[PDB]
């Protein structure tokens, strides 16, 4: 008896736990990467801007 | 003392002297010319030939991403 009610007692909660861990995960990391993206191109723009206000006082 | 400053004096009479008479390779002869068009180059030298007498460029750029 106790055996079979022990394996549906995993596999029900398995399947929750690791669906809702694969929707949060793609959720967090492109909203993550979203904001990454950025602040590659744009870490660009400040230094030449920086760069600029240099370069032509010397 | 003024044969001292006499002196200051005799040498700063030609301070006047020669400054209006003019200075240079000018009571003086021409020698300062000869080094000095040298000697100005390598001021030129001194600052690279980019022309210390243009007003310079600036630069307009980009670096890497994907």
């Amino acid at each position: 008896q106790l055996e079979e009610v022990k394996q549906a007692s995993i596999k029900q909660i398995q399947d929750a736990i690791d669906m809702e861990k694969s929707q949060q995960a793609l959720v967090q990391k492109r909203h993550y990467l979203f904001d990454v993206q950025r602040n590659n191109i744009a870490m660009a723009l400040e230094v030449t801007y920086r760069e600029r206000l240099h370069r032509v006082y010397r | 003392l003024d044969p001292v400053q006499k002196l200051f004096v005799d040498k700063i009479r030609e301070y006047r002297t020669k400054r209006q008479t003019s200075g240079g390779p000018v009571d003086a002869g021409p020698e300062y010319q000869q080094d000095l068009d040298r000697e100005l180059f390598k001021l030129k030298q001194m600052y690279g030939k980019a022309d210390m007498n243009t007003f310079p460029n600036f630069t307009f750029e980009d670096p890497k991403f994907e």
